[PDB]
Order: structure tokens, then C-alpha cells, then sequence
């Protein structure tokens, strides 16, 4: 099978920036290599076609070159509408294969997050179950650090963290994180902290309650 | 190459 | 407009069958090749099946993944697609795209994509969710954050609003996180301090898969 390798896996860039985009294919291919774009909620919408065959009703800033086993697509002047996932395809030999796609993200000014924590509720402890949880909100760029301490000591065991897509509206990431402990753990401690590093600041932000309060 | 393409 | 429309996904246990259909229109039908591909819980891009248009020998064609488990067939008097799925799989769980081939000799990419309809296969029990609320600890601005844990459940998708879609503005629907075959998800919102605890704020969480909706008003720590 012709295995597409796309590069860079993902990207961040400014609007009004140019990018390219690199598919290599492990055989030759001819010209037989296609271009899609998946935004978020949505279906692929085929961009280019043979290589460097232009779509009526796609913008004249998208472009496509190559044949053989090395491809681009250029996007020049990218648009905040621009934004999502990008996809090859060949369609030289059976079986259809794709890339694993590269994601354009939307580069920003820096933004520190917002850090909640919130003690576990009464109903879980009536179950046996502890989670504390932590909200770290509309912060950029992506990369963030959340340590859980528990009366002053870290904690690596039992932690979850989840991320969202990029915001739609102000281009920014949130990230929840959630210690789960049982409630009888929980019950033999004070204090439970969420303290999360990012390059908007020098000093982490540290979010506690404890359960004397 | 496939040949996919639909004729008329 | 080129319309591809399928339906048919669920959840199903391996070792099932399900079909898929998908009705077209807006376009000559029995000309087009058509395909079914799909979309891994991991967004990878994956061809399932094509059946040639009528111009183009009318063939079918398959990976080596599904042969001998789907059949992809044709309605031209319905314009309707189908994908019959035998002995399903768990790394069958996708999104299922409907999708047109181009024209001519320049015309073996994919056109036109439906909107895909799910398919899950598990042999994982469906469980619906507990509902926990979120509130500040009693010791702890301007801005009030809340939320909503959403924990245990199984299968996807769970769908949260608050206050019944009258706080739409500063809510997070975090992805879910799968750990010993069960879901977890949380939601958080951001209102003005004067409206909370004055006002209340509810969650309400919709599971269909187990037909369960819960509301969760958060009220504040003692």
C-alpha cells in the first residue's frame, strides 16, 4: 500500500501568514495525489485535485505542486476561515490511502489562564469517590503544565487532563484536569492544590481550598 | 490511475 | 447542490451487522462512482469500500480490512447508497462518509462528502452517567466559575447546557476521557458573581443512549 507521510503534524501560524504543506509518498504516484480541508464539525472539502488541478469555488490562494513521490500544497495569505485539518489522498493504486493530516492552528497573542479548583461534591463521597477538579481557561499558545499537590506534596497518580479544540471565537485553549482518589484518601488529607506553569508567567499559579476551611 | 472518473 | 446524506449508524456489539444508506441527489446518480470512508476516534481517514459508476464498469472494490464482511451496493432508481456490515469490529467504530467521484480521465478523487452518521462497536456495557456538581469551596471576583462532572458513562455522546441554553456565552464542554471502558467529561461556565448564587444556575445533561436527562442545580458549598 502507498503510505502518505505529511509533515509538519501540526502547525501554528498568524493570519495573512503563507504556509507549506509537505506529503511525501513511499512510491511513485504520478500526479494522483488530492488535497482536502476538515474544519471542526465538518466534512473534507476536496481543495485541489491531480496535484495542482484547481476547484471552482476554492480560493486562488491555495496552490499545488509536485509529482512523484514529493508534494505541497502553499497557502498564501492564510484567512482565519483557512484554519482546520489538512489531508493527501492517492487514488494511483488500490487500496485509497490517506495522510494522517497536518492541523493548522491559529497563532495568537499570549493569553494566562483563568485556574479554578473545586472540592469533590457531597454525592460522590456517598459513593466511595473523590475528584477534585481544576479548569485552566482561554489561555494561549497550548502548552501547559498542571502539577496536583495534596497537603504540599505532588501527586502523579489518578490524574485525567482533558483539552478542547481551539476556541472558535478568541482562538485560545482550555484544559480541565481531574485527581480521583477514594474517599477514604481523601478524607485523610487537608489540603489539595492545582498549580499550573505557563510562559505568561515566571511563577506558577496555584489554585487551593483544604478541609478545614 | 484507478480510473474512477465518471463518462457520459 | 450536491446532496449525500447517509444514515443508519448506532451502537452495535462485535461480532453484529448493521447497513448504512445514504441518499443523494442534485446530481446525475448512476454515472458517479461512489465510496464509503471513515473517520477514526483518532481522525484518521479511512477507505471502506467503492462501487463504480455505470460508465465506469460498475465494479466493486474493498481493503483487505473489510473483504469478506461489508458489501457496498446500489439503489439508482432510490439514488440511494448502501453498506451492509457483517461480523462488525471495535476498530470499525468510525464516522461513515458517503462520497462522490469526480468526472473523466482527471476524476478518481473524491468530489463531493456527506455528513456521516456514527458507528460505535463495543461489547462494553452502556452505562449512564452520575452528575456532580462544581462549586467553589466555601472559602474561595467579579466572574464566578462553575461546573458540571460528568462521570461513568458509556457510549458517547453526552450533551450539556446551562440553564437551558440561556448561558451560552463562557461555557467549556471539556472532550471526554475514556479510562476502564467508561466516559468522563466535564463542563464548566463563567457568570457574573450578582447572578450566583442569587440566580440559579443548573446543569442539564442529556445521555440518549441510556434515554437519562439529569439537571444539576449548583448550589453553594455550606
Amino acid at each position: 500500500d502507498v503510505v502518505l507521510t505529511q509533515s509538519p503534524a501540526t502547525l501554528s501560524v498568524t493570519p495573512g501568514d503563507s504556509v507549506s504543506l509537505s506529503c511525501r509518498a513511499s512510491q511513485t504516484i504520478s500526479d494522483n495525489l488530492h488535497w482536502y480541508l476538515q474544519k471542526s464539525h465538518e466534512s473534507p472539502r476536496l481543495l485541489i485535485k491531480y496535484s495542482s488541478q484547481s476547484i471552482s469555488g476554492i480560493p486562488s490562494r491555495f496552490s499545488g505542486s509536485g509529482s512523484g513521490t514529493d508534494f505541497t500544497l502553499n497557502i498564501n495569505s492564510v484567512e482565519t476561515e483557512d484554519f482546520g485539518m489538512y489531508f493527501c489522498q492517492q487514488t494511483n493504486s488500490w487500496p485509497l490511502t490517506f495522510g494522517a493530516g497536518t492541523k493548522l492552528e491559529l497563532k495568537r497573542t499570549d493569553a494566562a489562564p483563568t485556574v479554578s479548583i473545586f472540592p469533590p461534591s457531597s454525592e460522590q463521597l456517598t459513593s466511595g469517590g473523590a475528584s477534585v477538579v481544576c479548569f485552566l481557561n482561554n489561555f494561549y499558545p497550548k502548552d501547559i503544565n498542571v502539577k496536583w499537590k495534596i497537603d504540599g506534596s505532588e501527586r502523579q497518580n489518578g490524574v485525567l487532563n482533558s483539552w478542547t479544540d481551539q476556541d472558535s471565537k478568541d482562538s485560545t485553549y482550555s484544559m480541565s484536569s481531574t485527581l480521583t482518589l477514594t474517599k477514604d484518601e481523601y478524607e485523610r488529607h487537608n489540603s489539595y492544590t492545582c498549580e499550573a506553569t505557563h510562559k505568561t508567567s515566571t511563577s506558577p499559579i496555584v489554585k487551593s481550598f483544604n478541609r478545614n476551611e | 490511475a484507478v480510473g474512477l472518473g465518471a463518462v457520459f | 447542490e450536491v446532496m449525500l446524506v447517509e444514515s443508519g449508524g448506532g451502537l452495535v456489539k462485535p461480532g453484529g451487522s448493521l447497513k448504512l444508506s445514504c441518499e443523494a441527489s442534485g446530481f446525475s446518480f448512476g454515472f458517479y462512482s461512489l465510496s464509503w470512508v471513515r473517520q477514526t476516534p483518532e481522525k484518521r481517514l479511512e477507505w471502506v469500500a467503492t462501487i463504480a459508476g455505470s460508465g465506469v464498469g460498475g465494479q466493486t472494490y474493498y481493503p483487505d480490512s473489510v473483504k469478506g464482511r461489508f458489501t457496498i451496493s446500489r439503489d439508482n432508481a432510490k439514488n440511494t447508497l448502501y453498506l451492509q456490515m457483517s461480523s462488525l469490529r471495535s476498530e470499525d467504530t468510525a464516522v461513515f462518509y458517503c462520497a462522490r467521484h469526480g468526472e473523466g480521465k482527471y476524476g478518481s478523487n473524491f468530489a463531493y462528502w456527506g455528513q456521516g452518521t456514527t458507528l460505535t462497536v463495543s461489547s462494553a456495557s452502556t452505562t449512564p452517567p452520575s452528575v456532580y456538581p462544581l462549586a467553589p469551596g466555601s472559602a474561595a471576583n467579579s466572574m464566578v466559575t462553575l461546573g458540571c462532572l460528568v462521570k461513568g458513562y458509556f457510549p458517547e455522546p453526552v450533551t450539556v447546557t446551562w440553564n437551558s441554553g440561556s448561558l451560552s456565552s463562557g461555557v467549556h464542554t471539556f472532550p471526554a476521557v475514556l479510562q476502564s471502558d467508561l466516559y468522563t467529561l466535564s463542563s464548566s461556565v463563567t457568570v457574573p458573581s450578582s447572578t450566583w448564587p442569587s440566580e440559579t444556575v443548573t446543569c442539564n445533561v442529556a445521555h440518549p443512549a441510556s434515554s437519562t436527562k439529569v439537571d444539576k442545580k449548583i448550589v453553594p458549598r455550606d
